[PDB]
C-alpha cells in the first residue's frame, strides 16, 4: 500500500508510484473472487 | 475419598497440520552478538560469516 498524497481531480496521476510492503496475513485458503465494500 | 476417587485435572493437547504455512514453530534462540571479527551469523532469513 503507499498513500500517494497528490492531487489528480479525476483520473489515476501521471507520477510513478513505489507500492511498498505493509501486512503479511497466513490463510492457506485460496481466494478466487472478491468484492469492494462502500 | 481415596486417590483413585480424587479429581485430577487433566488438559488434552491434539498436534496436528492443516493445508497451511506452520505458524507455530516453537520459541526461537538468541546469543550475543559482536563487531569487527570474525563471526558466523545464522539471522533469521539466512547463514553467513
Amino acid at each position: 500500500s503507499k498513500h500517494t498524497p497528490i492531487n489528480l481531480v479525476r483520473d489515476l496521476p501521471q507520477g510513478f508510484s513505489a507500492l511498498e510492503p505493509l501486512v503479511d496475513l497466513p490463510i492457506g485458503i485460496n481466494i478466487t473472487r472478491f468484492q469492494t465494500l462502500l | 475419598n481415596g486417590v483413585g476417587y480424587q479429581p485430577y485435572r487433566v488438559v488434552v493437547l491434539s498436534f496436528e497440520l492443516l493445508h497451511a504455512p506452520a505458524t507455530v514453530c516453537g520459541p526461537k534462540k538468541s546469543t550475543n552478538l559482536v563487531k569487527n571479527k570474525c563471526v558466523n551469523f545464522n539471522f533469521n532469513g539466512l547463514t553467513g560469516t
